[PDB]
């Protein structure tokens, strides 16, 4: 019961936080896949371990769940999804709702015909310290 | 203390004696008045971890 | 199954009337009917509730009786029975 | 009778004390009630029978059961100083419908009136109209009331009878000697439908 | 935390009551053989079985 | 009947009422205690007979009135007192 | 008659043949040390429907098996061997083995 | 089948839980069993409302006990009351076996299953009801075809999915070869609580009661005498104790706990007796007066 | 028939819960029409242990209290089944779901007495009556009052308390999601009980006075016992004396205060100088 809740919660933080920003990401990633392959654990525990995997890794290492909205009140589709998610014990299909929380993280500047380009913005970080999460 | 309600239930715990260890990966323990019992090796012991005439906790 | 036993003594206390030892604890696991004290051949003693239909009063000290293994009742009486030395 | 649950009313009255039904009408009613149980079963066996005394502060003696033995145990104690209260027995059959054996069965009351009615006529004619909608009808066996006065009971039955799926009838058996056997005349074979 | 501590006081009693049942009879009599630790100890009973037993806090 | 607050009686009251001498009343009072109309002790030197207890008596006209009066005094005290008991010791009161 | 007998018989059937014992030492009312006849000596309680004076040491008492509490007082008891010895006596002579002596 | 058999997380009410514990307890070692009345909603929610019991025997659970006559008989009573309940499953108590389902218990569960497809099997431990921990489990049978193709984790889906370990030994081994065990939740209601919490009219005056001086005096005498003995210890103790860590001070002053703490414990016990007496003493006199 | 084998009536928590639960089950009546059901429990004892209760469908009207339905047939059939459960379970009496007794209850009582060997009418209430007992137990008695009333059948109270069984008691704790601030085992619980005590006394005390008024006018028949008992309460009165507490609690507590303070006094210089060096170290250490 503690294991299932702790492990899901970890997954929510780790999205777009990488192996070269905490060792924790290495430990967590490895642990997910180990559970599915093995039968060592009790089945109750595995349900939590496997959902937590999809969240951490999500979207090909491209998507994040936001803190808030663009200003003010907490992002509107995101909060709901999570509320219903936490209850999954009585009914398994409730876990699906976590797709709604995922929003792609791109800051977008545009051309004067108003369609996606590859324009640049400056961000002060080091490429030795942030990079997209390494797969399982 | 609340948790202690649940913790105290078992099927008891004894002090036994290892007559001999066996190289079959099972160990022979004889409880003090009651006959011999063969039980498997645990995680907490193997056969280099229990050697003849060792009184043990069970 | 039934064990073999001897009668040590006769107490009796009537069919679930007792000395009023009945509390708010069970009266199917405390109260005894008309009862007989028996010393058994195992080399134990059991104070036991005998069958309500054929009472404890009928069985006197000295009888060799069967008793129920599970919950002790004296079902019936068995003649003089012991060993092969005694048979001769 | 046929998929019907019935409550049977036995009289308590001073009029029971008469020798007209031998030896006495109080004891005679025991024979009568067993005729009512046996007749209903004969027609179809799928029905239940009960017995109520209207004695004192009205007590259900026994509720719906197919067993004649249960009814008969209860009938021997009776108040021979009491009096029949027609109105209250109907009320006891109403309560019975919510929780009874044979919940899904039809509703009928077969009542003996061995003595004149006590409960005001106007109240009872009016009561019938309510009763028609719920679908319980009262069949009255009359030999006590007729001697003294004209059948008041007739009015009750007339209004009552509509669509219910069960009917009602006024059956008259004579006030003189006819013993318990007169019960044969009753709607315990003479009954009809409302629908 | 203040009101919480008061709450926790009531839990201690509740708990004490529940455990108490376990604590009483059936009770076998041993002799106090030796101490392995001061949380688990060894006591030797009167049918001859030696036991590895936990010490229940309700004594010293 | 008359005292809620006290339960002791003087001898002199009986004495005048009866119009019977003082010497007799002390002796009469002793018989009273022996029958069991009253239980208590008698203190001669204080000139009181103190009742620890009064015998039940079948419904009387004076009686019914006193009981009501004493119940009223009692209700009122219990409400006043309830406020004191509740008012103090705040931290255990939950 | 059979109804009363059988109902009382069900109560005998659910009820076991409880452990008989003896009072080794009565420390207090609530803790009595017993020597049970199965072997292991036990700490038992008492029910309040009993007088502790009767139960005191060297006296046989009944023990429970469902709870390990002293059920009741049993009077002191003697073995079947002692019964054979208590029964026998006859074949007697009036007074003298031999007269004049 | 793996394609429609899921486990049944059982919501057990006060009326069922208490009934089962009591019935097993009195019978011991005679074992008791019965049918459980409840309602079934979801494809996995069973509320166990109430139970009645089947014939006890000295061999316990058997085929002979289970007859359709008892059940059929009950159902007629259910109509008459106007209670609706369908049968949720069956119960038994094993004092004479562990939580593992005995060879006669499986036979009995198969018959009961034919009547209600969704059937639950419950081990009660009457013996454990004497102590302050009670261990009882509910289970559901698993089909032979289901194991091979599906495997036992298929029962775990679309429900709570807690799988129980009731120690090691026979109990666990028998579990694995036989059935899937599923969890217990308790149903409760506010009204249900309120009944339980209720005490006595008499307790109202109990607190008020003026504790006898006599009894108080016994307590007072008892408290001052222990205090004097300890007082000495307290006196030697204060000469040292320049260091923190109070447990070390306990070994030094000798024994478990500080002698300062021993004196306080006694002062406090007296304080509690005193508190009821003095409060009560004024309080009583004023209020009746 | 006897009503004998009672001097005390203890009632289980099971009994109450069964009546509220059973109300929904039958019909969702909810005390719209009062229910009488069987009261089940032990026998061959002086004390009465009411182990259990089951409802019988009984509707009594609210037009009239003299008309009721009571389902007899259920009682005989339920009889044989009780032995399957345990052989200590037999019909002891009956239950009334309240809110109060009637004169009508004597008549309900005569029918139930045939089955029982020790009939008692115990009013278990569907609403809990206060924080006190939610149950009152009564027994049918033939008595005269010197109020000029000849022979009546009425209900006189017999002492009620709440008991429990070993199996049941454990089960109750687990079920409970309350923790109990009214346990009454200790000083903390005991102080709450005293506050409540005063409130309890007041609730009880009012009734006694209204009863006295009814006799006076608003004519009500006098139950002689009640009047006899009332007068007794007022006569015992004395006045208060002493009781006080010592300065001792403080002394111990102060002792603890000295010890720590002495340890503190040596430590101070060390601890306070070092702080500045460690503080600087921490900020730099944190970054990596």
């Amino acid at each position: 019961y503690v294991r299932q809740g702790a492990l899901i919660a970890s997954a929510l933080i780790m999205i777009q936080q990488t192996e070269i920003t905490c060792p924790k990401v290495n430990q967590f990633r490895q642990l997910y896949s180990k559970v599915i392959n093995d039968k060592h654990d009790d089945v109750m525990a595995k349900f939590g371990a496997i959902l937590a995997q999809g969240i951490l890794d999500a979207g090909g290492h491209n998507v994040t769940i936001s803190l808030q909205s663009r200003t003010g009140h907490t992002h509107m589709p995101s909060v709901v999804g999570v509320l219903v998610f936490t209850q999954f014990w009585f009914w398994f299909p409730l876990s699906h709702f976590l797709s709604l929380a995922y929003t792609p993280t791109c800051i977008i500047g545009l051309n004067k015909d108003l369609k996606m380009p590859k324009v640049q913005y400056k961000s002060n970080c080091k490429p030795s310290t942030f990079a997209y999460p390494a797969p399982l | 203390l609340r948790e202690e309600l649940q913790l105290l239930q078992e099927q008891g715990s004894y002090v036994g004696e290892v007559v001999r260890a066996m190289d079959k990966k099972k160990v022979l323990v004889k409880v003090h008045p009651e006959g011999k019992f063969v039980v498997d090796v645990d995680k907490n012991i193997d056969i280099n971890d229990v050697t003849p005439n060792c009184r043990v906790a069970l | 199954p039934y064990l073999v036993s001897n009668v040590i003594e006769l107490l009796d206390v009537d069919p679930n009337d007792q000395e009023e030892d009945g509390a708010n604890i069970d009266l199917d696991s405390q109260r005894k009917g008309k009862c007989a004290v028996i010393k058994t051949s195992t080399r134990q003693t059991y104070f036991l509730p005998v069958i309500g239909l054929v009472d404890a009063e009928k069985l006197k000290p000295g009888d060799l009786v069967g008793v129920n293994k599970d919950s002790y009742l004296i079902l019936e009486t068995l003649p003089t029975e012991y060993d092969s030395r005694v048979k001769a | 009778m046929v998929l019907e649950s019935t409550m049977v009313c036995v009289d308590n009255s001073e009029y029971m004390r008469n020798g007209d039904f031998l030896p006495t009408r109080l004891q005679a009613q025991q024979d009568a009630v067993n005729i009512v149980c046996h007749s209903k079963t004969r027609s179809n066996p799928e029905n239940n029978v009960g017995l109520i005394t209207l004695a004192n502060d009205c007590e259900v003696l026994t509720t719906l059961t197919p067993d004649t033995g249960r009814i008969l145990s209860k009938l021997h104690t009776v108040q021979p100083k009491g009096k029949i209260t027609f109105c209250t027995g109907i009320r006891v059959a109403h309560l019975a419908l919510k929780h009874r054996q044979g919940k899904n069965h039809k509703m009928r009351i077969i009542a003996f009136v061995g003595s004149p009615v006590e409960d005001n006529e106007k109240d009872l004619v009016k009561l019938a109209k309510r009763l028609k909608k719920e679908k319980v009808n009262v069949d009255i066996i009359n030999f006590g009331e007729e001697e003294v006065n004209t059948e008041k009971l007739t009015a009750f039955v007339n209004t009552l009878n509509g669509k219910d799926g069960t009917g009602s009838h006024l059956v008259t058996v004579p006030p003189g000697p006819s013993l318990a056997d007169a019960l044969i005349s009753s709607p315990i074979l003479a009954g009809e439908g409302g629908a | 935390i203040k009101d919480e501590q008061k709450n926790l006081k009531k839990e201690f009693l509740h708990a004490q009551e529940e455990v108490k049942r376990i604590q009483s009879i059936p009770l076998v009599i041993g002799q106090f053989l030796e101490a392995v630790d001061q949380n688990t100890a060894i006591v030797g009973s009167t049918t001859g079985s030696n036991y590895y037993v936990r010490i229940l806090s309700t004594i010293d | 009947t008359r005292p809620a607050n006290h339960r002791q009686l003087t001898f002199e009251e009986i004495a005048k009422s009866a119009k019977i001498t003082v010497n007799k009343v002390e002796l009469l009072v002793m018989k009273a205690l022996s029958v069991g109309l009253v239980r208590g002790s008698i203190d001669e030197v204080d000139k009181r007979v103190h009742m620890t207890w009064v015998q039940p008596r079948v419904l009387d006209l004076q009686q019914i009135k006193g009981m009501k009066d004493r119940l009223e005094l009692w209700c009122t005290d219990v409400k006043s007192m309830e406020l004191l008991v509740e008012h103090q010791a705040q931290d255990i009161l939950t | 008659k059979q109804y009363e007998k059988s109902e009382n018989d069900l109560k005998a059937l659910q009820s076991v043949g409880q452990i008989v014992g003896e009072v080794l030492k009565q420390l207090t009312e609530e803790k009595f040390i017993v020597k049970a006849t199965n072997g292991p000596r036990y700490v038992v309680g008492c029910r309040r429907q009993l007088d502790k004076s009767k139960l005191k040491p060297g006296t046989r008492v009944a023990l429970d098996m469902t709870t390990l509490t002293i059920m009741r007082y049993l009077p002191r008891e003697v073995d079947p061997l002692v019964y054979n010895m208590s029964h026998e006596d006859p074949g007697n002579v009036s007074y003298s083995e031999i007269g004049g002596l | 089948a793996p394609a429609v058999d899921t486990a049944e997380q059982v919501y057990i009410s006060s009326l069922a839980l208490l009934k089962m514990l009591k019935h097993g307890r009195a019978g011991v070692p005679m074992e008791v069993m019965g049918l459980m009345l409840g309602e079934f909603v979801d494809d996995y929610t069973v509320r166990v409302i109430d139970v009645f019991a089947m014939p006890q025997s000295g061999t316990g659970v058997s085929v002979e006990a289970v007859d359709p006559v008892f059940q059929a008989k009950m159902l007629d009573m259910l109509k008459q009351t106007g209670r609706p309940e369908m049968v949720v499953g069956w119960y038994h108590s094993h004092p004479g076996f562990g939580c593992w389902l005995s060879g006669v218990d499986i036979n009995t569960q198969q018959s009961f299953e034919a009547l209600s497809e969704r059937a639950v099997a419950v081990v009660v431990d009457p013996i454990q009801s004497v102590k302050g921990k009670v261990v009882i489990d509910a289970f559901r049978l698993i089909n032979a075809n289901m194991m091979v193709l599906g495997h036992e984790p298929r029962q775990t889906t679309s429900n709570l999915g807690h799988l129980n370990k009731p120690s090691i030994q026979a109990l666990i081994h028998g579990l694995n070869r036989h059935y899937y065990s599923i969890t217990i939740n308790y149903r409760k209601n506010e009204l249900e609580q309120k009944m339980l919490l209720n005490l006595h009219k008499k307790s109202w005056m109990e607190g008020l009661t003026l504790q006898d001086y006599s009894e108080h005096c016994k307590h007072n005498e008892s408290v001052v005498k222990e205090m004097l003995e300890l007082a000495k210890n307290y006196n030697k103790a204060v000469e040292e104790e320049d260091k923190m860590t109070p447990e070390q001070l306990a070994i030094k002053n000798v024994g478990k706990q500080d002698p300062k703490r021993h004196l306080e414990e006694h002062v406090d016990v007296l304080m509690t007796s005193n508190i009821v007496q003095c409060l009560a003493a004024m309080l009583d006199t004023v209020v009746f007066k | 028939m006897p009503e004998l084998a009672v001097q005390k009536v203890v009632v289980h928590p099971l009994v109450l819960l069964s009546v509220v639960d059973h109300f929904n089950r039958i019909g969702k009546v909810g005390n719209q029409k009062r229910v009488v059901g069987v009261l089940l429990g032990s026998w061959q004892k002086k004390v009465l242990d009411v182990s259990n209760s089951f409802a019988v469908p009984f509707d009594e009207d609210d037009k009239d209290d003299s008309v009721w339905f009571l389902d007899h047939d259920y009682l005989e059939n339920m009889y044989g089944m009780f032995k399957k459960v345990n052989a200590r379970e037999r019909i002891v009496g009956w239950y009334h779901t309240g809110p109060k007794l009637h004169k009508n209850d004597i008549a309900i009582n005569e029918l139930m007495k045939r089955y029982c060997p020790n009939s008692v009418l115990v009013i278990i209430d569907v609403k809990p009556k206060d924080l006190g007992l939610p149950t009152e137990a009564y027994i049918s008695v033939e008595e005269v009052h010197d109020d000029g009333t000849p022979t009546s059948k009425t209900f006189e109270h017999v002492t009620s308390e709440i008991g429990a069984e070993e199996a049941e008691e454990v089960g109750v704790e687990h079920l409970l999601r309350d923790i109990k601030d009214t346990t009454v085992g200790t000083l903390s619980q005991r102080i709450t009980n005293q506050v409540h005590g005063l409130k309890g006394l007041n609730s009880k005390l009012l009734d006694i006075r209204t009863y006295l008024e009814k006799v006076a006018s608003g004519k009500l028949p006098i139950n002689h016992h009640i009047i006899y008992q009332l007068q007794d309460v007022f006569n015992l009165l004395p006045d208060a004396s002493l009781q006080e507490f010592v300065k001792a609690f403080y002394l111990k507590t102060n002792d603890q205060m000295v010890v720590v303070y002495l340890a503190s006094l040596i430590r101070s210089v060390v601890a306070l100088h070092n702080l500045i060096n460690n503080k600087i170290a921490n900020r730099d250490a944190e970054k990596k």
